[PDB]
C-alpha cells in the first residue's frame, strides 16, 4: 500500500522535475526558511487521464516522507451543500497539522471546471472557498498542494495565478521506453515464457497509456487461461504452470482501444541521418539553425546574434521533409511536435483558429523542440491559391500562427519547421525576418541518398544477400523517397503471397500424400525484379523544372557579391 | 510525312486510302480529327489545337485524354504551378468535346 | 428463473460478456490470489428494446450471482436526498451478497450528458454515482453493468478507467438472430405448418426484439378476430386455434418498426458467385482483406504494414457494393455502408464531427470493411466546381480519422466513385485509399451471374436461356440486367393478374382451376426487354477505361534486371 519511485513507471523526465521541485523543499524545510526563496505552493499536473498521476503523488509524498491527503472531487462534490465545504476545510486543516505535507486533489476540474460552465451559486461558492484555502497557504508549513486536470484550460482560470496552482508539469503520455518501463513493473507478477519480449511490445503499443497496457497484460493473461484452462472442474496445477506468450501479448493487442490514439504526442523520433543519406549543406544548414544555439549560446550572447525562429522547407512530394526534420530534432534530442495538414484545414472549416495558441503552448512547454508544420498550404490551396477566389493570402490560422511567433521568446529555443509543396502561395508574411526567413530547397534524392533510403526501408525485412540496392538505387533515377517505399512494399507483398501460396499448396500436398523448410525464408531478389514492374515516379520533369524555377527566382536577387574591401 | 501515303499499310483503313498516315515521328492508321482548345492559366491566353487520334490497331496509340492535356499543359506553360487544375480544364473540354 | 436459453440475436455479444464475466464470477478465488483484476464496470449500449436487462438477469442467474436492478427513472422520480440514499443502500446490498451484478436500466436518465444537466441535484447525483463506482475495489466480486443508446449519451466521467471501461455494443439482431428470437416468443403460440419464422426473420428487416413480440401479439391477434365470432357464443372451442402465414404477412404490414434508422452492422450474405468474373479485382481485395486476418503470422515475418484502404472508380451501377460486401463476407467480417445522402447531410448540417462515429463503430466491429458508397458526393454538390479548392469538411474529418487509425485493428477501408478526377487528392496518398482499382462494367460471364443471381427467387421456366440474355446484352450494367430482369416480373403479374379477373367473368356470365402463368416465361422477357436502354454510354466509358491507360502506361520503369 506504499508505493515508491521505483513503481512509478512511463514517465522519467517528468518524474526527475517534480523531484527537484517538492523533494528539496520537504526535505529540507531549514535551508528554504533560511535561505530568501519561495517554496512552491500549488503544483499543477495535467495530463490524459489513466497515466497514473494520483500514484506519482502517493510515490512523491511517501519517498519524501511528507504526510499524504486524497481529495477526489466527485467524492467532495457528492457532499449536500455546506457538508462540502467542511470536508474541504477538513482536508486543509489536517494535511496543515501534520506539516510538512502534501495535498493531492483528483479530479480537480469537476471541483473548479471553466468558469461559465457552473451554473448554481453553490459551484462558485465551493470554488471560491478553494481560491481562498489555496491562499492562506503562506501561514502554513510547507504545505504543497498538488492537483490533476486532463488540459490547462479544463480548470477556472483564476487559479492559474501567482499563489495558487502555477507551477506545471504535463505528463502526458509514455513514449516507447516509458511504455516498455510501464509493461516491465505491470508484468513483475506474471510467468511468461522466452518466445515474448516486452520490449516489442512496448513498441507496437503506440497510443497506449498506462492504465491501457495494464489492461493489455490482464487480457493477455486472461485469455492465456482460457486456452488452458478451458481445457480442464479446474486444476490449480495448471494455474501453477500457466505462462503467457507472444500469440497471447499479440492477440490481446488486436483488442486494446486505446484511450489516447488521439493525442498530441512529443518525444525524440528515433530517425537519424543515417535513415536519410545525403544533403549535407541542407545538414549543415539544420545544425546551424537548431543545434548551435543550444549547445553554444555563448556564442551567440558574446558576437550579440538573433537565433532565427523558424525555416521553411519546400520542395516535390514525399522526398523526406518530415524525415530531415525528425533527424535534426533527433540530432539535439529536442522534442518533435508534427501538426499535419489536416489539423489546420481542421481548424480552418471550424472556425477554431484559437486553437493555434495551445499547439505553439505545448510546444514551448516542452522546449528545446522543433514545431513542424506539415502543409502551411493546405488551407491556401484549400481556396485555389494560384488563382482561387477575390480574397488575399491572409487567412485565419495563418494569422494567428504570426501572431504566436512574433509573441514567442527565443531564449526558449523552440524552432518552427514549415512545409509545403507549393511555396507560391504560402502566404508572404510569414516570409519576412523575425519568422519563418530562411528558405531550404529539399530536391529529390540523389543516388546515395536513393541507397540509403533503401536501406532504412529494409531495415526490418528479411532480405536475402543476394540483393543489391546499390543497383537498384542507381537504375531508380528520380525516384522520390515515397516510389522507393512503394517498391519495397510492393516487394514484401509478393514475398508475402508467395508464402501463402506454398502454404496453401503444402497443406494440400500433405492431405493427398500424408507422409520441413520455410520455402521463402526471405525476400530473394526476384521479387524485387517483378515488384519494380509496378514502379511509378510521383513527381515529373515538370514539377522538377517548377521548383528549379522556383529556387533560380530566388537566386536572381543574390547577384551582388564580388564585394572587396580596399 | 504528314497526311500522305506511307511505307506501311493501314489495318484500320477507313479512309479509301488505305495506307497508315505518318505523324509526330510514327506510323498511324488514320489521321486526327483535331479541334481547337483555348489554354488560359493565370492571365495567359493561347490558343491551340489538339489533333485528336482514333482508329489505332494497336490501341495503344489512340489519343489519351490525360496525356495530351499534360503534354499541352507543359508545352504551353512549363514548370507553371498548381497546373493541375488547369489540365482538369482541358481533359474535360476535350472530352466534352469528342 | 431466466437463463441464456431465453436470449436471443446477441449471441456474439452474449459470449463476450461470458468471457468477460464467468470466469471472474465462477472462480473468485483464481482472481483473488493473481495479481489480475476483473472488469469494474460493463457499459452495454444500443437502440431501446433489445432485452439488455433480461442479459443482464440471464448471465447473473445462470452464474448464480446476486442480481441488483436500478431504474434510472425511479432513481430520478424520489426526493432530493432520497436518490443518493436508494443508489448507496443499493449497492450496499450488492456488496453485502455474494459476487453481485448491478444493472443500471436507463442510465443517461441519472447521468445524461452534462449539457442536458442544469440543475444541481442532477450533478449531486452523478457525483454520488461516480464515488460509488470508484469505491468497488473495496467490494468484493462486485461488477456493475448498464444501458444506454449510445456511448455519447451519458457523462462521460463515468466512461473513465476504474468506472465503466469496458463496453459491449448488442446492436440490432440480424436475419439469424431474429429467427432465434422469433423462435422464442412462439413457443407457446400454436403455429399451423405453413408459418415458417425463417421467412418472417428474412423479412422483418430492422425489428428488434421488442417489435418481434409486437409482430407475434398482432398475428395471434389478428388470427383470433378471424376465428372469434364463431368462438361471442363459446370460450374454450378457440383451442383450436393455429395462426397461419396469412396472420404473419398481415402483423408485418401494420409494423411500424423502430431500428429502421440505426446502421446495419452484419455479415453480408453477398457472394462472388452473385458477382462473377473480375478474377484480378477479386485476388487485389483477398490480398488486402483476407491476408493480414487469416495469416498475420507472415505480415509480422515479413514486416509489411497492411494497407488501410482502397478506392473504386468506374460506371455507375457496376457492382461495387456487391463487390465490396463479398470480400466482406469472405472474411466473415462485419460490413458498414455510409451512403451519399449521409456525407451530404453532414455536409449540410455542418455535422462532419459524426464522422468519428462512424469509425469508432466500425472499429468496434473489428474485422469491418467500412465502406463509402460515394465519397464524390461533397464534391459533385459543390459543382464538381465552386472557387475553392478540393478539400472539404467530410471528406477532411474521413482524412483525420484514417490517419489516426491503428493498423491492428483489421478495420479495412473502402471507397467508390463514379469520378476518379475530382476526388481530394489528398486521400489517395500512401497511408490512405493509395490502391485505385477499376470496376469496369461486367463481362458475358458476370453478367450471366448477374441474371442468375437476379432471378433466384423468382419462378422461371427453364425453356429461357440466361446466357442467350447475357450475349446479347453486352454493354450492359448490374442496374440494367437487374431492370430487365424486374421489368419480365412485373409483365407476368400483370398477365397473371388479368386472368383472374378473367376467371371472375367467367364465375359472372357462366356461372355453372390451374394456374394460368406458373412462372416467367421466355415471352416476357421477350417483351422485358422492350425497355432496355444502356445506363452508362459508349461515350461514358471512355473516361474510366483512360484514366485506367493513363495510371498503367506511367509503368515503364520495367525489364529491371539485377547483375
Amino acid at each position: 500500500n506504499e508505493v515508491g519511485y521505483d513503481d512509478i513507471g512511463g514517465c522519467r523526465k517528468q518524474l526527475a522535475q517534480i523531484k527537484e521541485m517538492v523533494e528539496l523543499p520537504l526535505r529540507h524545510p531549514a535551508l528554504f526558511k533560511a535561505i530568501g526563496v519561495k517554496p512552491p505552493r500549488g503544483i499543477l499536473l495535467y495530463g490524459p487521464p489513466g497515466t497514473g498521476k494520483t500514484l506519482i503523488a502517493r510515490a512523491v509524498a511517501n519517498e519524501t516522507g511528507a504526510f499524504f491527503f486524497l481529495i477526489n472531487g466527485p467524492e467532495i462534490m457528492s457532499k449536500l451543500a455546506g457538508e462540502s465545504e467542511s470536508n474541504l476545510r477538513k482536508a486543509f486543516e489536517e494535511a496543515e497539522k501534520n506539516a510538512p505535507a502534501i495535498i493531492f486533489i483528483d479530479e480537480l476540474d469537476a471541483i473548479a471546471p471553466k468558469r461559465e460552465k457552473t451554473h448554481g451559486e453553490v459551484e462558485r461558492r465551493i470554488v471560491s472557498q478553494l481560491l481562498t484555502l489555496m491562499d492562506g497557504l503562506k501561514q502554513r508549513a510547507h504545505v504543497i498542494v498538488m492537483a490533476a486536470t486532463n488540459r490547462p484550460n479544463s480548470i477556472d482560470p483564476a487559479l492559474r495565478r501567482f499563489g495558487r496552482f502555477d507551477r506545471e508539469v504535463d505528463i502526458g503520455i509514455p513514449d516507447a521506453t516509458g511504455r516498455l518501463e510501464i509493461l516491465q513493473i505491470h508484468t513483475k507478477n506474471m510467468k511468461l515464457a522466452d518466445d515474448v519480449d516486452l520490449e516489442q511490445v512496448a513498441n507496437e503499443t503506440h497510443g497506449h497509456v498506462g492504465a491501457d497496457l495494464a489492461a493489455l497484460c490482464s487480457e493477455a493473461a486472461l485469455q492465456a487461461i482460457r486456452k488452458k484452462m478451458d481445457l480442464i472442474t479446474i486444476d490449480a496445477e495448471v494455474m501453477n504452470s500457466l505462462a503467457v506468450t507472444m500469440d497471447d501479448f499479440r492477440w490481446a493487442l488486436s483488442q486494446s482501444n486505446p484511450s489516447a490514439l488521439r493525442e498530441t504526442v512529443v518525444e525524440v523520433p528515433q530517425v537519424t541521418w543515417e535513415d536519410i543519406g545525403g544533403l549535407e549543406d541542407v545538414k549543415r544548414e539544420l545544425q546551424e539553425l537548431v543545434q548551435y544555439p543550444v549547445e553554444h549560446p555563448d556564442k551567440f550572447l558574446k558576437f550579440g546574434m538573433t537565433p532565427s525562429k523558424g525555416v521553411l522547407f519546400y520542395g516535390p512530394p514525399g522526398c523526406g521533409k518530415t524525415l530531415l526534420a525528425k533527424a535534426i530534432a533527433n540530432e539535439c534530442q529536442a522534442n518533435f511536435i508534427s501538426i499535419k495538414g489536416p489539423e489546420l484545414l481542421t481548424m480552418w472549416f471550424g472556425e477554431s483558429e484559437a486553437n493555434v495558441r495551445e499547439i505553439f503552448d505545448k510546444a514551448r512547454q516542452a522546449a528545446p523542440c522543433v514545431l513542424f508544420f506539415d502543409e502551411l498550404d493546405s488551407i491556401a490551396k484549400a481556396r485555389g491559391g494560384n488563382i482561387g477566389d477575390g480574397g488575399g493570402a491572409a487567412d485565419r490560422v495563418i494569422n494567428q500562427i504570426l501572431t504566436e511567433m512574433d509573441g514567442m521568446s527565443t531564449k526558449k529555443n523552440v524552432f518552427i519547421i514549415g512545409a509545403t509543396n507549393r511555396p507560391d502561395i504560402i502566404d508572404p508574411a510569414i516570409l519576412r525576418p523575425g519568422r519563418l526567413d530562411q528558405l531550404i530547397y529539399i530536391p529529390l534524392p540523389d543516388e546515395k541518398s536513393r541507397v540509403a533510403i533503401l536501406k532504412a526501408n529494409l531495415r526490418k525485412s528479411p532480405v536475402a544477400k543476394d540483393v543489391d540496392l546499390e543497383f537498384l538505387a542507381k537504375m531508380t533515377n528520380g525516384f522520390s523517397g515515397a516510389d522507393l517505399t512503394e517498391i519495397c512494399q510492393r516487394a514484401c507483398k509478393l514475398a508475402i503471397r508467395e508464402s501463402i501460396e506454398s502454404e496453401i499448396r503444402r497443406e494440400r500436398e500433405r492431405q493427398t500424400n500424408p507422409s520441413e523448410d520455410d520455402p521463402v525464408p526471405e525476400i530473394r531478389r526476384d521479387h524485387f525484379e517483378e515488384a519494380m514492374r509496378f514502379a511509378r515516379r510521383s513527381v515529373s520533369d515538370n514539377d522538377i523544372r517548377k521548383y528549379e524555377m522556383f529556387a533560380q527566382t530566388l537566386q536572381q536577387s543574390r547577384g551582388f557579391g564580388s564585394f572587396r574591401f580596399p | 510525312l504528314d497526311g500522305d501515303r506511307t511505307n506501311s499499310r493501314s489495318t484500320g483503313g477507313k479512309c479509301g486510302c488505305g495506307f497508315k498516315h505518318f505523324w509526330d515521328g510514327k506510323e498511324y492508321d488514320n489521321l486526327p480529327e483535331a479541334f481547337p482548345i483555348t489554354l488560359e492559366w493565370g492571365g495567359r491566353v493561347v490558343r491551340e489545337t489538339v489533333y485528336w487520334f482514333q482508329y489505332e490497331s494497336d490501341s495503344s496509340l489512340n489519343s489519351n485524354v490525360y496525356d495530351v492535356a499534360m503534354k499541352l499543359v507543359t508545352k504551353h506553360f512549363p514548370g507553371e504551378f498548381g497546373s493541375e487544375i488547369l489540365v482538369q480544364k482541358v481533359v474535360h473540354t476535350i472530352l466534352h468535346q469528342t
